[PDB]
Formats: C-alpha cells, structure tokens, sequence
C-alpha cells in the first residue's frame, strides 16, 4: 500500500514581523516512510531544519514534523517542498500568514 | 536480582508448602518457577506473567506490589522433593536463576518400628541397617573416624503400600558393633536391638 | 530429538582444554549455554542464533563457543583450572528473543589437580539379616561403594535382569572416606527392600550395578596402578 | 478524563545497506515521552518528555537492552515475511508494530492493543477480548496459527491488564503538571473572499492540549456539513496543538452562521461569529 | 514501559 502525503506549512505562534518564531512543515497520511521534506526561504533550501521522530497513526500511514527557528519578515517568502514516490513532481506548499 | 529461601522445607507427606523468592527490579514482568533433580536438567514447571498464576496442585502468584513471587504445593507428594528455581526472564531474551529452593516431603510413617539390624555380606564383612524409625529422628554422623553413617533414607514399596526410613553405619574397626552405632544419634528408646 | 550433548562426564586435570557439544532440539536456531557451579549456581554463558553469536554473559576469554551450519554447537574451554568444575547445560529455543529454552541433559566437568588420585569403586552387596525377616516380613539388601574418586557415579538396582525402582533409596550425596582430606575417596549407600517371599524365592537373581565415569582410554596414566577408566563395577545375591 | 499509553515500531529494511532502520517511539495520551533509533548516536532508548527524565539508570539500562531487542526480533521479522511473501531478497520493505493500553477515568483498564503491520497492509491484531487474532491474509493465518499453538495472547494480557496499566499510572502522577493538564483553544476567526459572491469564514483553535477537540459550524442554529472543511489536527512543536475549521457562505450572509469549538479545557463550548 | 517478551511473526 502506498498513501500520499497530507501537507500544513504554519508558524508555532501567530506570525509577528520581527520576532522569532518557528516555521512548522507537517506531513501526515503517508506510506512508506521515505520521504523528502525541506524548507524553502526565497526559494532556497534551509539548512538546520529539524524533524519529530517516526510515528504513524491507526491506519498505520507515517506523520512527522519538520521544523525551524526563523525571524517573519513582511518581504521574505517561506514554503515547503516534499517530495515522496506516490508524487509525480515534488510538492511546493508556500506559507500563508494570513490564512 | 533473584533471591529465593534455601530450604530445606521438610513437608509432611500430603501437607502444603509455600516459599517465596523476590525480586529487585520493579520493571521485571516475566518470572517462572523451574523444578531440578539432583544434578539433572532445571525443567519449566510454571510460567507466571500477570498477579499469578494456579496449574493443579500448584499455584503461583507473583505479588508486583510486594515484588516476590510465591509457590504452593497443595497435597506435597513424596515425587515433589527437589530444588525449586525462581527464575526471572529479562528484556525478553535472558534467564536469570536464583539458588534454588530445596523441599523434601517426609512420608507419615504409619507402623514406626524403630530397629537396628545386622547385614552380612553376600561374598564375605557386616553393615548396621537403623530402618523403620518415624521421620521425625534424626540420624547424626559420628564423631569417630573410620565410623561412616549415611543420611537418612526413604525407600517406597509401591506394590506393598509401604513407606520406610533407613540409615546406614560400617565400619572396618574389630570394637564396631550395631548396639554402638548410632549412639550419637537421638534415637527412639524402644528401638529393637535383636542379639 | 530432544537437546543431546556429549560427554555427560569429563574428569581432567588443571591446565588441559576440553570441547563440550550440543545438539539442539529439531527445528530450534537458537542455542545457549549455561553453567551450574556450587558457588554461584545456574549462570548464563553465551548464545548463538543462526550461526551468529548474539548475547554474551560471563564468558571468561579462555572459553570460547561456534555453533555450525547444522545448528548444533561446541564449547571450548582452555587452560582449565579447578574453578571450572561445573555443571555445563546446553540449551536451545525456536526463536532469537526467548525465555522458552529447553536444557540439555548437562555435561559434568571435574577439574582435579593432576589424576593421581581417580578411583573406581569397589561394589559390594550385603544380604537381609534373619531378624528383620521374622520381624517384619520384609527383606533389605544395602549396596555399598567404597573407594572411588570424583564421585561421578550412578548406583541401579537389577532383578532378574531388570532395573528395578520401587523399593530402593540410594543416599543422594557421597560421603567423605577420610572427611579431614581434601581428595579423599567417596562412599556411596543403597538400600532395596522387598516381601520376604519375594526374597525367599531362590530363582530371584539380585545385582547392584554401578556405573562408573573415570579416565578416557586415551589419557596418560604415570601410576604404579591399573588406570582408572569408565566402567561398571557390580555385585550379585541370589534369593535365599 | 481517560487515557492511553502507545508504544510505535517501524523497521524498514535495507538491502546490502547493512541492518534495517528501527525507530521506536513512546506515548502518554498525545505526549511523546520516549524514543530509539537504531542510527542515532546514543544506542540509547531516550527521553522526550521531562517527567520521564526523573527515571534512574536501572529504568533507562533495561529499556534500552529491551528496545534493542525489539529491533532485533523485527529485523529477524521482516526476514520471515519476506519467504511468506516469496519475495526478492534485493527490495526494502516495512514492519510496524504497535501496542499499548487504554484506561478510563478512575485510571483502570479500557482496552489493549498489539497489532502489526507489513507494508502498510494489516498483517496479524490481538482482538478485543485478548484472546483471539485478526489474521489479513494467509501469510498472517501462519502467524496466528504459531501464536494460538504458543498461547501468545494469555502472555499480551498480562501485560496489556497489568504491568501497561501499572506504568501508565506511574507516568500519570510522576508527569502530573503536563500529562494531566488541559489547555484550553486560543480561537478567532478569519475571512476571505473566495469569489465575487463568497467569502470564507475559517474557524481557528489555537495553543490546545489534549489534540481531542470538536469544531462545527451552524447556520441560523443547524450544524452544518454543505461546503465545509476540516483539516488534521496538527502539532504546533510545543506540545499543543492546532486545528481550523472553513466553510464558503454567499457574501453578506457571514453573521447567520457561527463555529462552536469543545475541548476538555473549556468550562463552556464555546460560540464565534463574525 | 515496554513490554519484554517477544514472539517472532
């Protein structure tokens, strides 16, 4: 069996522009576990990004959140790219502020 | 981790015997009593995973509070003797073993006719025969040297429905006698010295 | 089959090496071993699975183990010392991860000094006495054996050809000929009783047997005295 | 309130590329306290909750050498449903395992589990009467077969009644302040034209703890499904949790309808408008 | 805390 991955791209806390916060990309429904997950700033790969450890829920399909600390500003743009077997081209999921 | 009472437990035949064994680490969750004859093979007797566990005259209970674990022996038969081993499992690939519980069930002699008796040898030599004493008479080793006296020994004519105690003196010294044998034993005051 | 090893019995001397086999269960991947010793009781030496060695207890450096292709397994032991002297019980279970492990029979180490000192026994049979008979209408015969060292023996009782186990208690320990002296020679006791009938019967035939584990054909033997091998020692009564 | 203890297992084989990957992870209700991975570092079973951490060395010692012993037997699994399967030697394939306990709220046993998983498929589930299984194919009834004739499911019981309750309550009190704390939903509204003639209202709730909530939107009093939208609940990585609810309403009709959020932390369910 | 015994599929 192979699922698609589920994806929310969205601060811990409510974006303030200026103050520090953390940029969450959360990916659920998927199957197998091998799966890529980075985060986007103007387009370009960051690279200290976190992620929880393994988990799945009662349908057996894999969960994890990947993370990192960042300063919103009103000029700089976030997303998050996934990619995973059951997609035919990678995913870009921007980061909606306002949503 | 797993530390178990010695024993010897003397049981009378058909009595019941409990003993216990503990354990160290609270996280332990798998025990088991094994049963080995002497210098034979330990064998599972029963497995106790939850509070306990009962398996016919047996019945084990492990007490996760208290942390020990228990063993009764309901009607203790004569073929229940032996070394009872607390055994813990851990991680759930290793067997821990404690020192064993050693039990001995004394029959209930019915008829005791305590007597002392003089046995010749088949090919030519003499030997001291005190049979037939209740299981409650110790037999002592003598202080002498060159006098040998055997522990107490229960024999079981099946067929006869016959149960006995029997212990066993030589020696090679000419001032040994079956009379003299075991006077460094209590034994029974009408015990039968026949001339 | 069941778990097998092979020797049941070693007697060797301080400084030799010895391999103890084992032959697991049909159909079990997994095999252990375990060692007994008065000192410390039952204790877990190492486990094979497959081939591979997976958990290791207290295995000293000079012991070392391989299980083969065909499952069954060999312990080595190396530069022996009186220590080792021990109960080694082999044992196997189906799977990697178990506490269902099935034990071997055991093979009995004895480490002495040197062998100047193994014995067989001498077995001899004593009949029942008069008085017993008339008054008890039962009949005891007592076996002895004296005089041999280890105490790796094992006492049976025979009648008419046949072993017999009702009736009969052999002591469970040796006793010490000489208590004082370390190396001392063993005695060992057995009764059997039966119906004095049953022993009046002249065509009942009576024999003590005891099997005795010693030296191996193959072990040097420096003494001024008949070398001390594995052999059966008897003795024989006839009813009356 | 009722709660659960879960522990999740995944080995993902890999071959020529040496032992599968093994990550096992621990929860109370939806708080992660502990994990493994057989790549990491430590070779330790670790925490990750703080009131785990208040264990000794001997709890830490023997979760470690069991988890490790999990990995191994799950290795030696995927191993065995491979010939099952008679599948090729060469490809990567997926074992999950998953056991654990519920208890209600005077904290005594509700249900257990102990189910696997091969490839995303059911493969073999402990029953809730905890003594019968649930085989998904017939590589599985194999399984379940070996398991009846060894009375595998007497010995799950007495863990899933016993010792999984027992530690569960243990972790209850020791973890108190966070395990049975309740946060109650931060909650606003937004709007959003969607159309020239619609709008979005979305319905959000923020900072909450435990994950368990209810979002439903009415119109003039009826709860309503037409054109609405609910997404996962999703962790916010402090250990709350966050969740919105949407439904597209024609424009100038948004004040006829309104979001009522229930969770645990609200003395009241609360009610938004716009 | 985990569970200790395991049963091999």
């Amino acid at each position: 069996i192979q699922r698609t991955p589920k994806i929310q791209v969205y601060s811990r806390h409510p974006a303030e522009n200026g103050k520090s916060n953390f940029l969450n990309c959360y990916v659920s429904g998927f199957h197998p576990s091998d799966i890529e997950v980075d985060l986007l700033k103007n387009g370009e790969r960051i690279e200290k990004v976190e992620h929880s450890d393994l988990s799945f829920s009662k349908d057996w399909s894999f969960y994890l959140l990947y993370y990192t600390e960042f300063t919103p500003t009103e000029k700089d743009e976030y997303a998050c790219r996934v990619n995973h077997v059951t997609l035919s081209q990678p995913k870009i999921v921007k980061w909606d502020r306002d949503m | 981790e797993v530390e178990q009472d010695p024993g010897p437990f003397n049981v009378p035949e058909g009595a019941t015997v409990a003993f216990n064994c503990t354990y160290s680490n609270s996280a332990s969750q798998s025990f088991f009593w094994y049963r080995q004859d002497c210098r034979k093979e330990p064998k599972l007797l029963m497995s106790v995973y939850s509070s306990g566990n009962e398996d016919g005259r047996f019945t084990a209970h492990v007490n996760r509070a208290s942390q020990y674990i228990s063993l009764l022996i309901r009607d203790s038969k004569l073929s229940d003797s032996a070394t009872y081993l607390c055994v813990q499992g851990a991680a759930g690939n290793k067997l821990t073993f404690g020192g064993g519980t050693r039990v001995l069930v004394k029959p209930n002699i019915q008829n005791p006719d305590p007597a002392v008796y003089q046995l010749r040898d088949s090919k030519s030599k003499s030997v001291c025969l005190f049979t037939d004493f209740d299981s409650q008479t110790n037999v002592s080793q003598s202080k002498d040297s060159d006098v040998y006296i055997t522990d107490k020994c229960v024999l079981d004519m099946r067929s006869m429905d016959f149960k006995s105690n029997s212990a066993v003196a030589w020696s090679n010294k000419s001032d040994f006698a079956c009379a003299n044998a075991f006077n460094n034993s209590i034994i029974p005051e009408d015990t039968f010295f026949p001339s | 089959s069941g778990v097998t090893q092979t020797p049941k019995h070693l007697i060797t001397a301080t400084g030799q090496r010895v391999t103890l086999r084992c032959s697991p269960r049909s159909g079990d991947l997994s095999v252990y071993w375990y060692q007994q010793s008065l000192d410390q009781g039952l204790q877990f030496l190492i486990q094979y699975y497959n081939g591979e060695e997976r958990a290791k207890g207290n295995i000293l450096e000079r012991f070392s183990a391989q299980q083969f292709p065909d499952l069954h397994s060999e312990l080595n032991l190396s530069s022996l010392e009186l220590g080792d002297s021990a109960l080694y019980f082999c044992a196997s279970s189906v799977e990697l991860n178990s506490y269902e492990q099935y034990f071997g029979p055991g093979t009995r180490l004895t480490v002495l000094e040197d062998l100047k000192n193994v014995f067989p026994p001498e077995v001899a049979v004593f009949e029942p006495s008069e008085a017993e008979i008339s008054h008890t209408q039962k009949a005891t015969l007592v076996c002895l054996a004296t005089g041999f060292y280890p105490d790796h023996v094992e006492l049976s009782w025979w009648v008419n050809g046949k072993e017999v186990h009702s009736g009969v208690c052999t002591d469970p320990q040796p006793l010490k000929e000489q208590p004082a002296l370390n190396d001392s020679r063993y005695a060992l006791s057995s009764r059997l009783r039966v119906s004095a009938t049953f022993w009046q019967n002249p065509r009942n035939h009576f024999r003590c047997q005891v099997q005795f584990y010693g030296l191996s054909e193959n072990d040097e033997w420096t003494q001024d005295r008949a070398k001390p091998v594995t052999q059966i020692v008897s003795a024989e009564a006839w009813g009356r | 309130g009722s709660h659960s203890m879960r522990y999740f297992f995944t080995s993902v084989s890999r071959p020529g590329r040496g032992e599968p990957r093994f990550i096992a992870v621990g929860y109370v209700d939806d708080t992660q306290f502990v994990r493994f991975d057989s790549d990491a570092a430590s070779q330790r079973m670790e925490p990750r909750a703080p009131w785990i951490e208040q264990e000794g060395p001997e709890y830490w010692d023997g979760e470690t050498r069991k988890v490790k012993a999990h990995s191994q037997t799950h290795r030696v699994d995927l191993g065995t449903l491979r010939g099952y399967y008679n599948q090729s030697e060469a490809g990567s394939h997926t074992v999950q395992r998953m056991y654990g306990c519920d208890v209600g709220s005077d904290w005594r046993f509700l249900r257990g589990y102990h189910q696997y998983a091969y490839d995303g498929k059911d493969y073999i589930a402990l029953k809730e009467d905890l003594r019968s299984w649930t085989a998904a194919d017939m590589a599985a009834q194999t399984t379940k077969h070996k398991w009846e004739a060894a009375h595998v499911a007497e010995q799950l019981r007495a863990y899933l009644e016993g010792t999984c309750v027992e530690w569960l309550r243990r972790y209850l009190e020791n973890g108190k302040e966070t395990l049975q704390r309740t946060d109650a939903p931060k909650t606003h509204m937004t709007h959003h034209a969607v159309s020239d003639h619609e709008a979005t209202l979305r319905c959000w709730a923020l900072s909450f703890y435990p994950a368990e909530i209810t979002l439903t939107w009415q119109r003039d009093g009826e709860d309503q499904t037409q054109d609405t939208e609910l997404v996962e609940t999703r962790p916010a990585g402090d250990g709350t949790f966050q969740k919105w609810a949407a439904v597209v309403v024609p424009s100038g009709q948004e004040q006829r309808y309104t979001c009522h959020v229930q969770h645990e932390g609200l003395p009241k369910p609360l009610t938004l408008r716009w | 805390l985990l569970l200790d015994r395991l049963n091999q599929l």
